[PDB]
């Protein structure tokens, strides 16, 4: 089966960043041979790596992409916000020893002071600039509804909550 | 010729710290030479403190002077602005200082204000403020939206910038609203959008709900002090209302005096009770002297019938 | 006689934003007229540009002069001392500024608070107290230190290191003060260094510079009101002060009241000379019957001889 990977890994993006999703595959053969499902319709995407630049709020949904005869990937969630601060993650479900990401991202790549980490309403981590917290193993316990505050020009403000559950990979 | 004003600030100890006396100093030079009165401000409030204004020295067709302020370290680090302006001629030149950061703005903030009862009762002309402050002046000159809840019009809001002293911009929109409509409980809303900003800043604004209670008020005059002797300052407690909009007002010979002469501080919250707010208002000789009455007037939603609730006392 | 030397710079205005010139003057005065030689030091290092233009102005018996040295913007960031060295009789002396450090290193803010009249004049134990919040965990301890501008031994100050619930770090330092050393003006330092700090935090504190006025405390009941049987309450004007700093307490039966019963406003600056404040305090009905001379007083460091003044409040 084909499937997404994305460059940057943040499937939360701002309105107005760039994210490129890649139709990783296996003898994939001629590059040019693929086609992009997008939520519901078809996009007329080539060379297995659509690009979403100057992105706005239309461009969040399910996505796909589909390699000849065998059928359409597992469809990833994009989120377009719009916020002061956003909480991005590599993934919203994580399997056991796999690497957990969190990074704070202020809005148009603003500089973020004092930026605290919370994890179901305790402080998991703070630091006085903006910092990402990259867990090297998954834990079932390093779970629940993760989102960070933080001060963009000296005012605090408060990211969007984001549910990651870490789930037991057979 | 016109003065040339400068300020230089105190030394910075050498390693990496704040003197604990900080010292600003006023250079103005190249002016005709005359009176020239120094005024020192702390965002906009003209203190009264034992500056040191030197003496004016005449260098050829021109002449220089300088005077200086001192500060404690904590003043300082308070990050607030401080004005040398020179009253000359009738003329004002300003030139301020501040703790500087490297690059930080303080970030747009939007304010929304509920009408005063004065405004709202007495004048019947009540208004709403809407009040954009820390604004940078790249551009931008945010669009100010008004509306209400319900979707209903508005009437047509006035808008005005400011360019403060501080490097900033105060963007003011004062609304005209309908006393019915007000009192009867409609949602306001001030709409406070930037381009180069996320999901724009929302104010909301509505008439106070809840418990009612009409204010108490008390009025007490000076009972002499050993010398001074020329001023007495009144006193007026304004207690046990809800809710906390009140409009103090402390007229005299059935004329409203300026709001420059009272002190009225902001609302607090009793004990088991409303709030209170305190007034205080010095009269010269020339004042009570007549015998008439200053009458501390408070305005409130709750001051059945009038909206309006006044003591009346004049000085021995 | 020694020179007595300091260094002013370029105040900074646009605020944030530096000036492109900043301008260095070492203002040295209080000499013996006669040949003084100046110099500049990068860090012990002399460069090309300075400004030999400011003469010698005999006043008296003493004499002074400067000298001015123009950088050009991104000098001044790069974060190096600069030194006006001055000879004179064989003698060397010298100030030091480089760029002022940030009040906050990277967001960590320390406040040093000053101690109030209370426990300043009543129990003569007063507390100084260093707050710094803003701190990361870490294994590393918060290093702090105290210290004064004479060099005297300070006590044993408490620190009361806890976690807070945002993940940050609060540290507490309580040392009590001399209050003979606090009269004398006693410059206390607190100091804060860090593992993961870059520059060492300094606060400084001293007893409030500018005049000194004794308080002018008025302290008034109310009338009585319908309805009311229980509340009863008493104000408390206190005006005309030097400095802020004032602490008001309540007196009944000779016994301190606590403080959460009283409402004490902020001293706010009145339009002649000093700052009033408005304390309030409500007094239930049973004693209210035992009314027993209700005193206000306010401690204040200017109410000569007993540093105490205090009035009498009657119902009848
Ligand atoms: C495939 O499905 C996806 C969803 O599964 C579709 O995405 C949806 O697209 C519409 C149209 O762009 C979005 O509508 C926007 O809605 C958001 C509210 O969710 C509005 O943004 C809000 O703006 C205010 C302004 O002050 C701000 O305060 C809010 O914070 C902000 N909201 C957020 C969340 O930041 C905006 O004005 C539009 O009305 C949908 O939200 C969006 N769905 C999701 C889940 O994001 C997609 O369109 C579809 N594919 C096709 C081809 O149609
Ligand atoms: C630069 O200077 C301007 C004014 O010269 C500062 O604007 C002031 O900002 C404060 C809050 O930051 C405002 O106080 C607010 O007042 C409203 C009522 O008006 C009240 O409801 C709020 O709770 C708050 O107290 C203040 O009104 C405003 N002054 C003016 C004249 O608009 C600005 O903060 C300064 N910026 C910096 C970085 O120093
Ligand atoms: C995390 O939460 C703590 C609450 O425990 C915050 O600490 C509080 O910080 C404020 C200022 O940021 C302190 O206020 C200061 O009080 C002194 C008292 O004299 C006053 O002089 C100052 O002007 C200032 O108002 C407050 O005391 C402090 N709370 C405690 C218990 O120490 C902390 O700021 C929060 N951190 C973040 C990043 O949100
Ligand atoms: C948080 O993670 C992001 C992505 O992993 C980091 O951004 C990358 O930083 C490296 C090194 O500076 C650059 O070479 C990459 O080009 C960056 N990628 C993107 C998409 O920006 C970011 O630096 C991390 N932040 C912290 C504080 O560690
Ligand atoms: C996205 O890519 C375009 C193309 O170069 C660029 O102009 C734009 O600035 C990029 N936006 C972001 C947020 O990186
Ligand atoms: C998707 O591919 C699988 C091959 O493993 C096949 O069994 C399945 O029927 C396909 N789904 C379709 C054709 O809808
Ligand atoms: C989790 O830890 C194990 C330790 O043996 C390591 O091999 C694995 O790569 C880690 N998972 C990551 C880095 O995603
Ligand atoms: C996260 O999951 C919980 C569990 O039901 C749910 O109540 C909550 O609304 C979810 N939050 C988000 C942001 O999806
Ligand atoms: C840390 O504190 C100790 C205790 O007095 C002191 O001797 C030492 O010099 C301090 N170190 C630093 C780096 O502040």
């Amino acid at each position: 089966k084909p499937k997404v990977s994305l460059n940057p890994p943040w499937n939360r993006i701002f309105k107005g960043e760039n994210v490129t999703l890649t139709c990783n595959g296996n003898n994939f053969f001629e590059v040019s041979s693929t086609k992009w499902f997008h939520n519901g319709s078809l996009s007329e995407e080539t060379n297995s790596s659509l690009n979403i630049v100057n992105a706005k709020f239309e461009d969040s949904g399910e996505y796909k992409c589909q390699h000849q005869q065998v059928n359409e990937s597992e469809p990833v969630y994009l989120e377009v916000f719009s916020d002061w601060l956003l909480l991005q993650a590599s993934a919203e479900v994580v399997m056991e020893g796999q690497p957990l990401f969190l990074r704070c991202h202020g809005w148009r790549n603003w500089d973020v002071y004092k930026v605290i980490y919370y994890k179901d309403g305790e402080a998991l981590k703070y630091w006085y600039e903006n910092h990402n917290i990259s867990i090297t193993n998954a834990t079932v316990e390093d779970s629940g509804t993760y989102y960070c505050t933080g001060k963009v020009w000296q005012l605090d403000y408060e990211s969007e909550p984001l549910n990651i559950t870490v789930i037991k990979a057979p | 010729t016109p003065p040339t004003v400068k300020i230089l600030q105190s030394s910075c100890d050498g390693g990496g710290h704040f003197p604990p006396t900080i010292q600003l100093l006023c250079l103005v030079s190249g002016y005709t030479p005359g009176t020239i009165n120094i005024t020192w401000l702390e965002d906009g409030q003209v203190m009264d403190v034992d500056l040191s204004t030197a003496s004016t020295t005449q260098e050829g067709e021109l002449a220089s002077t300088q005077s200086e302020l001192t500060l404690s370290q904590k003043h300082w680090l308070s990050d607030r602005t401080y004005t040398c302006q020179v009253t000359y001629q009738g003329h004002t030149f300003e030139d301020s200082t501040k703790k500087c950061a490297d690059s930080n703005p303080r970030g747009v903030s939007a304010y929304l204000s509920r009408p005063s009862p004065f405004d709202l009762f007495i004048r019947k002309s009540p208004t709403i403020t809407c009040l954009v402050v820390d604004l940078a002046p790249s551009k931008g000159t945010v669009n100010l939206t008004w509306s209400r809840a319900s979707g209903k019009p508005v009437n047509h809001s006035t808008r005005k910038e400011e360019k403060q002293r501080n490097g900033t911009l105060t963007v003011t929109s004062t609304l005209p609203v309908g006393t019915r409509d007000w009192i009867e409980g409609e949602t306001y809303q001030c709409r406070v959008t930037h381009p180069h900003l996320p999901r724009a800043l929302m104010r909301s604004t509505t008439k106070t709900s809840g418990p009612r209670a009409a204010p108490e008020v008390y009025a007490f005059a000076t009972p002499e002090w050993p010398g001074s002797r020329d001023k007495r300052t009144l006193a007026c407690l304004i207690q046990n209302f809800m809710p906390e909009d009140i409009s103090v007002q402390w007229l005299h010979n059935e004329v409203q005096l300026p709001d420059a002469r009272h002190s009225t501080t902001q609302p607090r919250k009793t004990k088991g009770s409303g709030f209170f707010v305190f007034s205080r208002l010095e009269v010269t000789r020339a004042e009570w002297e007549q015998k008439d009455e200053f009458i501390c007037r408070a305005v409130h939603e709750a001051a059945s019938p009038s909206q309006t609730v006044q003591r009346a006392v004049s000085v021995n």
